[PDB]
RNA sequence: AUUUUACCAAUUAAGAAGAAUAUUAUAAUAAUGGGUGUCUUAUAUUUUAAAUAAAUAUUUAAAUUCCGUGUAGUAAAUUUAUUAU
RNA sequence: UAUUAUAGUGUAUAGUUUUUUAAAAAUAUAGUUAAAUAAAGUAUGAAUUAAUAUCAAAAUUUUAAUAAAAAUUAAAAAAUUAAA
């Protein structure tokens, strides 16, 4: 609240890890071997078969 | 001429000129030394070179991500100098001009104009056309042969409007390198007519049910009229 | 925001029973 | 079109004239004057500017496209005289008919002095209520002392 | 509240004629009888039950 | 308008009477008439037909 | 009207008209040729901004990654991308683009309409809260050549309890004649 | 592993484009009548809203 | 007070982020530059070469 | 660079990532009400359960523990 | 106090004092309205500050003065419709010229070349489809054209179409005149075989669905007994490659019952056979599959296909020793397995944060949020907060409702 | 077996009546307070007074006076006149 | 659509029904002597401020008043949070 900014100034928190961590991250998925949707690994459906057993 | 209008593109586009244009330029993005501010050196090749450069890629010209499109492509020539001739001419009188020298005035300027721009457009798309002869294809070239006939412009086999070069003193053409231009436009379309003419042939003796005997009675009808109105055999 | 959800829950409270 | 006295005072042109278009898409066609819209001051010759008419499709039909001629500007064409048949200014002009006696405006073509009536509307009447239309007879019965 | 208790104010301007007064025993006890309009009819006749309310086109 | 595109028919009146004054007749007294004028600046008396 | 066009190395008179006509058509349809679908999407509820960074995150990816990581975020700029995707895939689809081969080939979002709502302030002060939408333009082209990774495999824990619970880890292919019409 | 991302100069700052004077476009009669857009590369096979 | 707009306007393409962006950073900063170069040229590049 | 192919990255799952390595020996019986397996997210012979890494005849000296044969992985478990 | 411009639309902060304003709680911006403002203006029917004046003269010219129309045009714009067979004709023969025109594929070596884009085939397209009554897929005829025994396959097929419907067949509209029972003609005959290339098309595309739709088309137009048997082998085919299998084993039902209308040279009766064994399969009922199996060899022993899969149920089978039984009934068919199942739940999966029955739950017709979804009273639903309306206390628990 | 380093770039041609019975001065002829969706009732609807004022004056002298705050009929009903969708 | 029942009269069992979130600092509440509540993140999105080049580690010396102004010397990474 001092000064304005400049653009490189401004880019320095994409240069930094936090924004990469926070916007630029990609989720590694695959195939729900049951309902054959996308899916992350440890999250599942309420799906009686999910349920019992997890993919 | 990377920004502007290049090889087969039909847009005029004098890129030095400053045309279409709605702000009175005041960066110029291609700037080498500070002394351009007052000398640009416009015209000569090399900051010439770095302006055009710089300019960003228009509709003409396409990026290097984006998918260009294949306009040298003959099956894509021809029918656009079909979408040419039937702009230039309406089909009321197409039909009529068929039927029939009675015509307006109106209409027989409007004819005038559509061969000026089928002139033109066969002028621009020339390269392109020349580039693409080897992998055409017979119905391409037929289709060629119609959109002449349409447009009313009559091919130098050996009204006309191809067998006279336009007018202007050879010293003052331009004749300067890397723009597309055909000076001997009548001897280049009449090589492009006998090579295409030669193409025909050769497809035909390649292809040598009653769909396919129905389609080579109708493409040699139209191969024989057609080139009876050009003034053409075999 | 602690006190204040409160706060505007017996002002809720207090209208719904003025209405 | 809203604008007060919008329209034209003389008013030469009526239903069934002949006139030539002289600026707009088509330059040098002439035909009749199948309507006209006066407080638009548009008319509709036959064959001039045909446009499509698309109609939204509706539960008993599906969508069709007919083609219509278009009201034209009044100013774009002009008259023509069927005697000269070329182009002819007119002029609204009074005369009393000789049958009836009474005053009445024609319009005249100043190049070759023609006259034409000015064609009578007569719209559909085929229409009528019987069971609420007073009789004519009944109505011009006169009971008034 | 008497003659306004709502959101509606009243139009005196279009109120219908005052034709008399109160009085507890009967009510309102009407004294100008004037006022008050009877819609009567003209008396059937030939040519006005012939009479309809459009006019047929000649 | 749509009808007359339709139909064909002719229109000679406009459909809704048109107030161009928007209430301003109404204000104005009923037997208002605007003044005689003479030797008034306008040359359109004149006739003319070629200037 | 004429415009003067570059012919021969002299300029020529060519009717102006006919000459735009013939500019825009031939622009549209090389546009409509090229092997890919655009689509633009107005006033998205979404500042231009954070829109930015989702799209950056979905740039340069195939229809299928960019479909599954949308709809694996979290964020409201991608799952205003997946909208746009959906479209954008059925716009291909009814063009005639095949599916399997599609991928994204640009992405990319301007400043929109922008809606502004008061916000009261203590001691008698405001403002105006600014509310703001993007433009989204989406392009999925194809490529034959493109290769897509293998995500059918699973974690060896989903391995193994399946197999506990007597599921097949491979799947049951059965070979499926081709459809023919000899007995017509 | 992680995506490309640079800030734009075009949202940094975006100065209005230039009005126009009497409603007046300086080479109305100089340029074709073709689609700036087509004509700069902006182009969209179904615009939605 | 005649300042060199126009003449550096033109030349504002060689500049970076803020400067090249905004005409007025631009030209100040290319003044600056301007002047001091002059003031070099005329006093210390002879000394130097 | 015309265009480099699509960004999609490589199959990851039988890779080691800290945080599914967290869960190889986590205590899980509540999750699981019908189908019960031995330490469900633990491969025998693979550092965390990562197929990519294989330990299984290679000849690491765990004189105290078990380990098992090694047999052939396939391209629908590697990717 | 004041720091940006008294207008409204300005950014920075006002005060009372300095620049009094009405109160106007959110209202269109320099640029236009916004999203926000236009849900209002169609919820609403204004803007919600309602100082604006609502002024919707264009969508009121753009809706009800264009479907206006009178009593009398009306009525005789059907009497003046276009002429069906004339129709059918020139569209029949523009879409033939269109697609002899379409250029060939270059079989570029080292390569794929992209097959050129079909503009001018969507309009003949459209025309034919809405003249037949039947839905072609511009994914199919694009794979039909690029291939170039299927694009033979496919103009000779057209051409035998316009010959016999231009020497006056018109199979369809003369048979639902009539209903308004004979055999299939050289037309309709014509017609199914166009339909079975495009769904050819499609299938080597792997738009399966579309397949299936054009295959279903061709059935309704079919009639013999033979052309039904083919079609329904060629839908129950499609259907599993799409994941349809209640479809697949449908169509194979019923040309395994068209059967015995069928002579014996044909194999369509085999092709059913197989698809309902393969449909089992795929609903994992090993039994019932073998069962169709060993049905379909005793009707056509030696059959390649019944043969093929006769050989892969043995394998399974061979396999199934190691469960000791088949699927448990409880699942029976968890398992997905083909890429048309995993192309629908990349599609309309439920993905996460949006589209799940947390974000927005689907009312008949409606949208609502997940607090007032009507299918779970769960913590966060508003029936939750409800009791005791007054009738009775209706539950025994006595803290809230 | 595996894999394409980090950083750095730029605004321009505008799609459609989304601009005219428009903005300002200008008419020396009207004029009882303009008020539409108005629409009885008049003890209750009264503004007048010899002054610099909706009426507005062609020059530098002399002259009272502790900074001179200043100039006459031009024609007599003669045309310098408060105008106007 | 806000701290907030406007209470005149008047009455006492109508359940008269909208307040997120998996830690920590700081801040507010809460058997010596004279332990609770307020997170990031998803989403929305202000305000004071703004000459500024991608910026001003540090020390020394000096110039006309704080002097990151000058010179010498020296060696100052990026992001995030907190700390005057
Ligand atoms: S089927 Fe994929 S999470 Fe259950």
């Amino acid at each position: 609240p001092k000064r304005k900014k400049n653009p490189m100034q401004l880019r320095r928190k994409v240069y930094g890890l936090h924004f990469k961590e926070k916007y630029l991250k990609m989720e590694e998925w695959y195939y729900c071997p049951l309902c054959a949707e996308p899916k992350k690994p440890g999250e599942w459906c309420r799906r009686e078969d999910c349920r019992q057993i997890k993919p | 001429v990377y920004g502007g209008s290049g090889r087969g593109d039909l847009l005029y586009e004098n890129p030095d000129a400053r045309r279409h244009s709605g702000r009175a330029l005041g960066v110029l993005n291609g700037v080498r030394h500070s002394s351009q501010a007052t000398m640009p050196e416009s015209g000569q090749l090399y900051y010439r070179k770095l302006i055009l450069h710089s300019r960003p890629p228009n509709g003409s010209c396409a990026g290097l991500q984006r998918h260009c499109h294949d306009t040298c492509n003959w099956s894509y020539l021809i029918p656009s100098l079909h979408r040419c001739a039937e702009s230039a001419i309406s089909a009321k009188l197409w039909e009529k001009m068929c039927q029939l020298v009675n015509l307006t005035q109106y209409e027989r300027q409007r004819v005038r104009d559509g061969q000026n721009l089928y002139r033109y457009e066969v002028h621009q798309r020339l390269p392109l056309l020349e580039e693409s002869i080897g992998w055409a294809q017979l119905d391409d070239l037929l289709g060629w042969f119609r959109s002449a006939r349409r447009a009313w412009v009559r091919l130098p086999t050996s009204s006309s409007a191809m067998s006279c070069r336009l007018e202007g003193h050879a010293d003052s053409r331009d004749t300067t390198p890397g723009r597309n231009q055909v000076f001997d436009t009548p001897e280049r379309v009449e090589q492009l007519t006998e090579a295409t003419v030669h193409r025909i042939r050769e497809e035909l003796q390649r292809l040598n049910s009653a769909r396919r005997l129905a389609r080579d009675e109708e493409l040699s009808r139209c191969v024989e009229e057609e080139l009876g109105w050009h003034g053409v055999a075999l | 925001a602690a006190a204040a959800a409160a706060a505007a829950a017996a002002a809720a409270a207090a209208a719904a029973a003025a209405a | 079109y809203f604008a007060p006295d919008f329209e034209i005072s003389p008013w030469i042109w009526y239903p069934g004239d002949i006139v030539e278009v002289v600026s707009g898409e088509g330059i040098g066609q002439r035909g009749t004057i199948i309507a006209v819209i006066k407080y638009k001051n548009e008319i509709v010759v036959q064959n001039i500017n045909v446009q499509d008419v698309v109609i939204p499709a509706s539960e008993s039909r599906p969508e069709q496209i007919v083609q219509r001629e278009h009201p034209i500007s009044v100013t774009r064409v002009r008259h023509v005289d069927p005697s000269t048949n070329e182009i002819c200014n007119i002029e609204m002009v009074k005369v009393r008919n000789k049958e009836t006696g009474e005053m009445e405006e024609k319009r005249m073509s100043l190049e070759s002095g023609i006259l034409m009536s000015i064609p009578p509307v007569n719209d559909e009447l085929e229409v009528g209520d019987p069971l609420k239309d007073t009789p004519i007879q009944d109505a011009d019965e006169a009971t008034y002392d | 509240k008497l003659y306004f208790r709502g959101g509606k104010p009243p139009n005196p301007s279009v109120h219908p004629y005052l034709t008399g007064e109160p009085c507890p025993l009967y009510g309102w006890k009407v004294t100008d009888e004037s006022v008050i309009r009877q819609f009567n009819m003209p008396s059937i006749d030939g040519t006005n039950f012939r009479y309809k309310p459009y006019v047929a086109l000649q | 308008d749509r009808e007359v595109l339709l139909t064909g028919k002719s229109v000679w009146e406009c459909p809704i009477h048109i107030d161009h004054t928007c209430g301003g007749s109404k204000t104005v007294p009923p037997h208002a008439k605007k003044p005689v004028r003479y030797m008034d600046a306008g040359i359109a008396n004149v006739g003319v037909t070629d200037i | 009207r004429y415009a003067f066009v570059e012919e021969e190395g002299v300029m020529h008179k060519v009717n102006w008209g006919l000459y735009c006509e013939r500019l825009e058509t031939e622009l549209t349809v090389t546009q409509e040729r090229l092997p890919q679908h655009t689509l633009l999407m107005k006033a998205v509820p979404s500042s231009w901004k954070k829109l930015d960074i989702d799209i950056s995150v979905i740039r340069g990816l195939s229809l299928r990654e960019a479909m599954a990581q949308c709809k694996l975020s979290l964020r409201k700029g991608h799952q205003i991308v997946f909208r746009a995707l959906e479209m954008a895939q059925q716009g291909a689809e009814a063009k005639g683009l095949d599916k399997e081969h599609l991928r994204v080939a640009h992405i990319s979002c301007y400043p929109g309409p922008t809606d502004k709502q008061i916000d009261i302030r203590s001691k008698g002060y405001y403002a105006w809260k600014t509310k703001k939408s993007s433009h989204l333009v989406l392009t999925l082209a194809e490529d034959p050549e493109m290769v897509l990774p293998d995500r059918t495999c699973l974690p060896y824990s989903s391995l193994m309890s399946m197999k506990r619970a007597g599921l097949s880890a491979q799947p049951t292919v059965i070979d499926v004649p081709a459809i023919t019409a000899d007995g017509i | 592993m992680y995506a490309r991302f640079t800030t734009r100069s075009k949202f940094y700052f975006r100065p209005a484009r230039p009005a126009l004077a009497y409603n007046v476009d300086p080479n109305v009669m100089r340029r074709p009548k073709v689609k700036r857009g087509l004509l700069k590369g902006t182009y969209s096979d179904e615009t939605v809203d | 007070h005649y300042r060199a707009k126009l003449e550096l306007d033109r030349i504002r393409s060689m500049l970076r982020g803020r400067a090249r962006l905004e005409r007025k950073v631009g030209l100040k900063r290319l003044f600056f530059l301007m002047r001091t170069q002059t003031r070099y040229r005329v006093e210390q590049q002879a000394h130097w070469e | 660079r015309l265009r480099t192919p699509v960004r999609d990255r490589k199959c990851t799952l039988q890779y080691y990532n800290p945080i599914r390595a967290r869960f190889v020996y986590r205590r899980d019986k509540p999750l699981f009400d019908k189908y019960h397996v031995t330490a469900r997210n633990l491969a025998p012979g693979f550092s965390r359960g990562a197929l990519k890494h294989d330990w299984r005849a290679l000849g690491v000296y765990t004189p105290d523990h078990p380990q098992v044969p090694y047999h052939p992985l396939q391209t629908w478990m590697l990717g | 106090y004041q720091r940006g411009g008294w207008s409204p639309g300005s950014k920075h902060q006002k005060h009372m004092t300095l620049n009094p304003t009405l109160y106007l709680y959110r209202f269109p911006g320099p640029h236009g309205p916004g999203p926000y403002t236009m849900k209002y203006w169609w919820t609403l029917g204004c803007f919600p500050t309602g100082m604006e004046v609502p002024f919707r003269l264009h969508e009121f010219l753009s809706t009800y003065q264009q479907e206006h129309v009178p009593v009398e045009v009306e009525e005789w714009l059907r009497c003046y419709i276009k002429d069906p067979l004339s129709e059918l004709v020139n569209a029949s023969n523009d879409f033939f010229k269109a697609v002899e025109v379409y250029p060939e594929v270059e079989s570029a070596r080292g390569y794929k070349t992209l097959q050129p884009s079909i503009a001018p085939l969507l309009v003949p397209m459209k025309k034919f489809e809405e003249q037949l009554g039947v839905k072609i897929s511009p994914v199919g005829l694009r794979s039909v054209l690029s291939n170039p025994v299927l694009k033979d396959r496919f103009l000779d097929d057209l051409f035998d179409y316009k010959s016999y419907v231009e020497k006056g067949g018109s199979t369809p509209h003369r048979r639902l005149a009539r209903s308004r029972a004979e055999t299939t003609a050289d037309d309709e005959r014509s017609l199914i075989l166009l339909l079975t290339t495009i769904s050819e098309g499609c299938i080597n595309a792997g738009n399966y669905s579309d397949a299936a739709s054009v295959l279903a088309d061709a059935l309704m137009f079919c009639h013999d007994p033979d052309s039904q048997a083919t079609t329904h082998a060629n839908i129950s085919f499609a259907s599993l490659l799409n994941a349809d299998f209640k479809g697949a084993e449908y169509n194979g039902r019923e040309a395994a019952l068209l059967q015995p209308q069928v002579k014996p040279t044909s194999t369509a009766c085999a092709r059913g056979y197989v698809g309902w064994a393969a449909a089992a399969a795929y609903q994992d009922d090993f039994e019932k599959a073998e069962a169709i199996v060993k049905d379909g060899l005793t009707l056509y022993v030696g059959n390649e296909h019944l043969e093929k899969l006769a050989n892969k149920l043995q394998a399974l089978r061979e396999e199934q020793p190691s469960v000791y039984k088949q699927v448990p009934r409880s699942l029976r068919e968890s398992r997905s397995h083909l890429p048309s199942q995993q192309s629908r739940g990349l599609l309309s999966g439920s993905g996460k944060g949006f589209s799940n029955e947390f974000d927005w739950v689907e009312f008949k017709n409606k949208l609502y949020p997940s607090k007032m979804d009507p299918r779970n009273n769960e913590m966060g639903s508003v029936f939750r907060r409800v009791g005791d309306l007054g009738s009775f206390i209706s539950t025994s628990r006595s803290m809230e409702r």
